[PDB]
């Protein structure tokens, strides 16, 4: 479109920063996609919440149903019950939608764990990307409070249920303040009639304008503080090696974006999540016996559940048992944006880095990192007692003491387990680094002497012996069919075969064309 | 699409001495030429006033959701109490008669009905309700009122063993 | 340059700046060339008494706003009157003092920072002939290194595909 | 702050975008403000917004009241209608906010307007920036639309004759889609039980969303595509004169939006606006005598005042009266967006420009300006029908008919004056380039003859008259003392006078900067 292209350079002449953003370099590695799960998974939120909020009305007045669903017909709700159950049975395509929000939204948080995890065992928070780590932590945050607050909102038994236990009767306990801020969130005590419009002004606009504008920022700082790399042939601290942007990059991010949401639209239309029918309205005289949040409070509930009954009365006063809670959640809510600065200051070493780390080769950090994702994942347990107990035939009481004792005695043991394998990989790694790669097969060299037929990774000596590498931080090949040792098969389709010619050429020009890549990137 | 490997030239760290020297001496010279380091009362005053005005402004702005949990608006036989201290048991005039209602989960006009010793076994269990006859049952709609907000009430429920 | 961009006084690395941004300022003035008289003093102490006039009034929203007779009280019996005056004084103290504040800050731009005129050169129209040809050049070997002209049958079931979903 | 500082700039070093950003130079014209004004009360308007989302529910179940307000307790009202009298009356400073919120959306409308009429005369909307006038006319828009559905939220009497009358019949009317919109928008007939929450999610979330994306696209554009300038001394099409941001500029915005910011809130305390508790809640059977809705709608409404009722019956069918209010409207905002274009295609001239015209110089385009602005207060005067009939004592049938004439004939009496206007200034402006300046002084030249002692502008020629100077696209002076003639008061304070050293040294300084300012910018 020669006319329009041209009109719009003599009106803006970009033409250098296009030039500019065309030609940039990103690495390939499957770790590098993590990141962009979650940003997939938000956009789905965004659509399918706005969706949402046409059909939604906040309201906490009582009505009697007179709907469509059955077992229901003649009980008293509220509106937003009620406007749920409307959702779900009244409008055409309408529980679709609401299991896609919520499968989303369980994507979302899971992909951001898994990111952070990436993100703290590489290594990639070191000198120049404090800050993003930073800001990562209050995304981080944000997502887990706007997620609980997202699914009280149709308030039933179980959100019911949720809200008031946490958010009240824990903001109720706090030692000095606490009665005041529970009615100030409130407007008095726990059943009002302003909480649910509340919950509803900040889940759909304040929460999300503050992650929209905290993920633009992150992702400018990613883009012009260009993307970390592993040790490799031609990497250095000072080049990205990879492919540009113009057209590979954009086309797999592309393709990445459309199968993330094939995925959860398959999952929200064949599974079944957030039956909000089989419940009932919230009353304060009935309960059930699950309870239980989304996956990403269980730990706080855990928490609460393993937690001894200690608690201080002194003159005219109370410090109940979950303010404990209270101070060991913000505990954590504050050790996790300041570790960098916590390693800098022990480790002592403040230089620059653009090239990342094996998690084997930091043994320390990745035991610290171990200890901490079983802790979680005790006080994640301990949160299903009851269905623990249940299924697999357990006393509750035992549940109960297993993770109060778990909570003391596993994060050590894992310590020294993942030290230990650590340096143990450190081992086999120097191992093959010394001697070649085992092949596996076996000689009887004929003064009755059984040898494996080790083979060499670089130059060998007068006698045959390979003389030993050094290490480069780079992995290294430990099956011989990695390296091409036994490849080509057939080149028919799958039943015919093709001409002796044509399996000849193709096979000659790929080693030719394979070579050729080797070599050019070990020259540069 | 073909199979490509690039490099790009990072070009990290520090800026050119040239630019950090240019930018400093342009914020220098913007701050020295307007002369405020030699005007104290100029500056001091500034500050005072930005410094009440954001003040005050911010008190009013979080000044209308802070409300008193202490103060007396329930009525009782002893005058009025705070909410956190009534439970919807609390006698109202002195020897008032508030029975142990049970639920039906019917509304043609029980919503509440009372009970009697006998109504039970050495082994049952029942949640009961106050219920204060001058409610009467669901008919009205000052009556129902009156039942939906007992049947709501975060102190109200209890266990007859 | 030099690694002797050192020893250079103020005004030399500003022009520097200036002339690699394009800019050329010229007619840079102080506003009070004689030292301390008395226009000068007098014009400092009109500056400042309006931010204590601001801040002031920001305090006396402040108290205001703490101590007044806010509730509805209207009937015929108790003429309040006091109710009736309770958001008039909120917005009088409130934009009064902002108010203060802006004029001793225009005031102060207005007599003390010096005057000064600058030029931009804009740079305007068309690109430079090199990075035409280089952008069009990057776009249209991206497009036929893809091969996909020659393609017809992908490319039209890719469309008829991405249509039907859409 | 070195140490701050300078760790910034080893992981970030911008140093040098900062260097271009504070370098950009700005014209300094008074009428380059006109859309800070609107940028500013956009800000307030999201500030007490996102306040005011903390005490509101949109819901349409009935209640009773039972409030403090005495005058309506007993009477059954919506959910909204009591959320709003709750705001009003029972938080310590909610009519104070909501009155700013009304005032700031009034004072955004009209900043728009004046904003659009300053960007129509000067003619700034020439070729490289037909975009940004267009993404100007759709914030225009949506603008209308937003203050609209924000006056219809505390449904009322005033508001639901509003919403019912406009938005349902005509919707309602027309011709084939017609009922199917109205059901649709509605969820079946007009007073439904889902409007109001509708309408309130269209209110906080999309319109802000999407002006906030047009205005961050408006001023990006205006960014990076420098600003214009008037034609003067120095100033060519390939240079920018003004101040540059870095001391100046900043300050000036800031001390411009700090008395914005006041005068909103002086005007939000002192004056009442919108006093929804003398009205009822909405109910279909009452109604008032003043129905206007504000003055950003009451065009629509005068439009639909004065069209005669001119219907069509066919065969089975019925095409109502209110269907050319919907042609004309849509006319209207078709035509606004498309002019630029109209105007290149019928002038012929489609080269870049960077220096304004003055008004005076483009006599046909000032017309038509002229004419489209006296044919929108003609519309605007034709929608307060009563309140001039009864304040001022007219006719209703005199008014209505008066505005049916006067929208035909006089659009084209402004179109004649404003042009033979324009022309008459343009040769008062020739007048005095081709004599001097008049100064107003009489002399009797003893053979008893009246000169009037002009002063030249330029060189003068033998006999003392001057040469004609040639006209350069900016304006001329007309008053002695605009040009320094009569000035240099004493050097006081206002009472007591200072010594005649000082006098002397601050008068010979200021006059030699002046003239030094004057040589330095005609020089370049
Ligand atoms: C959304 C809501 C936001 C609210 C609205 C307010 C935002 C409006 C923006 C107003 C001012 C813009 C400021 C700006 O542009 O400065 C950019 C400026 C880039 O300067 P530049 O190098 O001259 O421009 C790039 C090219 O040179 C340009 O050279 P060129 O002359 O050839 O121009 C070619 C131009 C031609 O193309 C265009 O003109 C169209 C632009 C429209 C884009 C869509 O193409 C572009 O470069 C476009 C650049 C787009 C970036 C800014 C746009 C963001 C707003 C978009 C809103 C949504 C849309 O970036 C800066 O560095 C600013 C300094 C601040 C950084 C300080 C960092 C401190 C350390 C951080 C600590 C960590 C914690
Ligand atoms: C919402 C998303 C953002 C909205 C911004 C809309 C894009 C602004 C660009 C408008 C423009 O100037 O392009 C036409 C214009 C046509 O080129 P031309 O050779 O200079 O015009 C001479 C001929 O008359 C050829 O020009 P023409 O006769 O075909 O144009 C007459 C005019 C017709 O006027 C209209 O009817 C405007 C449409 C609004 C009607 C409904 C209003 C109520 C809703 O068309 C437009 O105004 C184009 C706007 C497209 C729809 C915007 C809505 O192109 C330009 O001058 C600038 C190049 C485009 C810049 C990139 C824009 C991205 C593509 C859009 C997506
Ligand atoms: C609560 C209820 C009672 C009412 C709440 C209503 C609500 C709207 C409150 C509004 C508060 C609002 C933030 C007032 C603004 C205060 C102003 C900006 C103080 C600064 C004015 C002046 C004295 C300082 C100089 C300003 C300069 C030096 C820095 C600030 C600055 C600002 C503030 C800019 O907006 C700006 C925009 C574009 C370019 C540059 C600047 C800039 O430099
Ligand atoms: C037009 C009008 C005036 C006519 C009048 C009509 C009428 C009368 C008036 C209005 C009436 C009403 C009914 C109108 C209805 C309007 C209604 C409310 C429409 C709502 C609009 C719409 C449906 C909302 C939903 C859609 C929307 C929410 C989705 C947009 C997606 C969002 C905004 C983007 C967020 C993400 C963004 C910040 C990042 C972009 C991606 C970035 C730039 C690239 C990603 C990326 C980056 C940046 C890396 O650095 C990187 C580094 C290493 C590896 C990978 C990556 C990587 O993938
Ligand atoms: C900012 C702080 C300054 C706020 C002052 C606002 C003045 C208010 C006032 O004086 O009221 C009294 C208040 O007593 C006081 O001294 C308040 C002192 C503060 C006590 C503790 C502070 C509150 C909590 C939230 C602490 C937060 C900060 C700690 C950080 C924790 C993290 C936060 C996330 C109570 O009378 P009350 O009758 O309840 O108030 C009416 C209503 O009834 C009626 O509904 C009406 O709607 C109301 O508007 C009001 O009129
Ligand atoms: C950004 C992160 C978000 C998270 C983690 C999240 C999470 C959730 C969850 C888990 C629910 C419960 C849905 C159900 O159980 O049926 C919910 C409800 C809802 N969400 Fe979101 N959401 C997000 C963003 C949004 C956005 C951006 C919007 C609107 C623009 C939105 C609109 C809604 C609405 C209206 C509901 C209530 C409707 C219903 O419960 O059926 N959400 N949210
Ligand atoms: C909504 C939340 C988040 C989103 C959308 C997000 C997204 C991304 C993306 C797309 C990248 C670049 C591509 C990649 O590294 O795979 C990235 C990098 C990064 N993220 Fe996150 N992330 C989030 C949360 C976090 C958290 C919790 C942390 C801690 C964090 C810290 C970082 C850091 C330090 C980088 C730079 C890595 C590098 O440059 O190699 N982010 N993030
Ligand atoms: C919410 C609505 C609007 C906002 C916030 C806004 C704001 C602005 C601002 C801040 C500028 C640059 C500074 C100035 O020119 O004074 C500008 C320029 C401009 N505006 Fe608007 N405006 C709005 C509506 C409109 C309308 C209705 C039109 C028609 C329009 C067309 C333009 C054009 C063509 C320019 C460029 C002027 C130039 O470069 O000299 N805008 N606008
Ligand atoms: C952007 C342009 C906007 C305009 C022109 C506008 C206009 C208005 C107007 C005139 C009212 C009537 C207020 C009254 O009479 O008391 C109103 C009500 C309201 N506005 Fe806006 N508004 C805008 C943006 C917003 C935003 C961004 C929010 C929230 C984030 C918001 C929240 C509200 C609410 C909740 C109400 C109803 C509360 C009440 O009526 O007291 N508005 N709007
Ligand atoms: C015990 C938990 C639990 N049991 C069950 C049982 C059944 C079901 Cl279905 C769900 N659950 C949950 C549950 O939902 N767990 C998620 C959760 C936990 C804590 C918080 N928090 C609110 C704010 C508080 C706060 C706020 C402000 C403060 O002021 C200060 F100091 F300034 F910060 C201090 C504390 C802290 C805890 C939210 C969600
Ligand atoms: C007559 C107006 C009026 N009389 C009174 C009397 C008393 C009071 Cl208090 C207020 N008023 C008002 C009033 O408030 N006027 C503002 C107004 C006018 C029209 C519209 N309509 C919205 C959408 C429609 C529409 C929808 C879809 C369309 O799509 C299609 F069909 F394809 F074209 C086209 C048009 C048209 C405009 C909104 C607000």
């Amino acid at each position: 479109l020669a006319r329009q292209a041209e009109d719009i350079d003599t009106r803006y002449h970009p033409s250098a920063a296009l030039r500019r953003q065309l030609n940039k370099v990103f690495p390939t590695h499957w770790s590098f996609l993590l990141g962009e799960i979650a940003l997939y998974s938000f956009v789905v939120l965004l659509i399918t919440g706005v969706y949402l909020t046409l059909f939604f009305d906040p309201s906490m007045v009582d009505v009697t149903y007179n709907g469509v669903y059955q077992p229901l017909r003649g009980v008293e709700m509220s509106r937003a019950y009620q406007s749920a159950l409307d959702i779900s049975f009244e409008v055409r395509g309408g529980l679709f939608v609401r299991q896609i929000h919520h499968w989303a939204a369980l994507m979302f948080a899971a992909a951001i764990m898994v990111h952070l995890a990436r993100i703290f065992f590489t290594g990639a928070f070191r000198r120049p990307r404090e800050t993003n780590w930073v800001i990562g932590s209050l995304l981080l945050i944000l997502a887990m409070f706007e997620g609980y607050f997202g699914y009280s909102l149709p308030d039933d038994l179980l959100s019911g249920l949720g809200l008031r236990a946490a958010l009240s009767s824990i903001t109720l306990g706090m030692p000095v303040i606490g009665t005041w801020l529970h009615w100030a969130l409130f407007g008095g005590d726990f059943p009002g009639t302003i909480l649910i419009p509340r919950l509803y002004a900040l889940h759909i606009l304040l929460l999300p304008g503050i992650i929209l504008a905290l993920i633009g920022l992150h992702l400018a700082l990613v883009w012009f503080q260009k993307h970390t790399q592993f040790p490799g042939p031609g990497r250095t601290e000072h080049n990205v090696v990879g492919v540009r942007v113009m057209p590979v990059f954009a086309f797999k991010s592309g393709a990445f974006f459309a199968a993330i949401v094939g995925v959860l639209g398959l999952m929200g239309g064949l599974l079944q999540i957030n039956p909000i029918w089989n419940l009932g309205p919230y009353k304060p005289s009935q309960v059930s016996a699950g309870s239980q949040p989304d996956f990403y409070m269980m730990w706080t509930e855990g928490l609460a559940r393993i937690w001894p009954p200690w608690e201080f009365y002194f003159w005219h006063h109370t410090i109940p048992a979950p303010v404990w809670v209270a101070v060991i959640m913000g505990l954590v809510f504050v050790l996790l944006p300041a570790y960098p600065f916590l390693e800098k200051r022990f480790t002592g070493d403040y230089a620059h880095h653009n090239l990342l780390q094996r998690p084997r080769d930091v043994p320390v950090r990745t035991a610290i990192g171990a200890m901490a994702i079983a802790f979680y994942m005790v006080l994640t347990l301990a949160a299903m007692n009851d269905i623990i107990a249940l299924k697999f035939h357990i006393s509750l009481n035992a549940t109960t003491w297993i993770g109060r004792i778990g909570m003391v005695i596993l994060p050590p043991f894992v310590y020294f387990i993942t030290y230990r394998w650590c340096i143990g990989l450190q081992r086999s790694d120097r191992s093959v680094l010394e001697h070649g790669v085992e092949t596996g097969i076996i000689k009887r060299l004929p003064h009755g002497a059984y040898i494996e037929l080790h083979q060499p990774l670089g130059p060998v000596d007068e006698h045959g012996h390979p003389i030993p590498l050094q290490y480069q931080g780079a992995p290294l090949p430990k099956r011989m069919n990695k390296l091409g040792s036994a490849g080509s098969p057939g080149s028919g389709s799958f039943l015919f075969a093709d001409s002796a010619a044509e399996d000849a050429a193709l096979r000659e020009a790929g080693h030719a064309a394979e070579q050729r890549a080797l070599a050019a990137l070990r020259e540069h | 699409i073909p199979e490509e490997i690039s490099i790009q030239e990072r070009h990290d760290g520090a800026s050119r001495e040239i630019d950090r020297k240019t930018v400093v001496a342009n914020l220098t010279d913007a701050f020295e030429g307007s002369t405020i380091r030699r005007r104290k009362l100029i500056g001091l005053s500034f500050g005072v006033g930005m410094g009440a005005f954001g003040l005050g402004t911010l008190v009013a702005f979080a000044g209308g959701l802070i409300k008193n949990p202490w103060k007396p608006v329930v009525p009782t036989a002893e005058g009025k109490k705070a909410v956190l201290w009534t439970s919807g048991w609390t006698p109202r005039y002195q020897g008032e008669t508030i029975y142990l209602a049970r639920a039906t989960g019917t509304e043609d006009g029980p919503p509440f009905i009372k009970m009697r010793p006998e109504d039970m076994d050495a082994g049952g269990m029942e949640t009961v309700f106050p219920w204060r006859e001058s409610d009467g049952d669901g008919t009205t709609v000052e009556s129902h009122h009156k039942l939906q907000e007992i049947a709501m009430g975060i102190r109200n429920p209890v266990m007859l063993i | 340059d030099e690694a002797a961009l050192a020893a250079m006084s103020n005004q030399e690395l500003l022009a520097l700046g200036g002339k690699l941004d394009g800019v050329r300022i010229a007619y840079k003035e102080p506003r009070w060339p004689v030292e301390g008289t008395k226009a000068e003093k007098r014009a400092e102490r009109s500056v400042a008494v309006w931010l204590l006039l601001g801040g002031v009034f920001g305090l006396a929203l402040l108290l205001i706003f703490l101590f007044w007779p806010w509730e509805f009280k209207a009937a015929d019996g108790e003429s309040d009157f006091i109710y009736s005056l309770t958001t008039p004084l909120y917005g009088l103290t409130f934009g009064l003092s902002i108010l203060s504040i802006a004029i001793g800050a225009v005031l102060y731009q207005k007599r003390f920072i010096p005057e000064e005129i600058s030029i931009q050169e804009r740079h305007d129209g068309a690109s430079r002939e090199i990075d035409r040809k280089t952008v069009v050049a990057n776009l249209t070997d991206a497009f036929e290194g893809s091969t996909i002209r020659r393609r017809k049958l992908i490319g039209l079931s890719f469309g008829v595909g991405m249509g039907a979903f859409g």
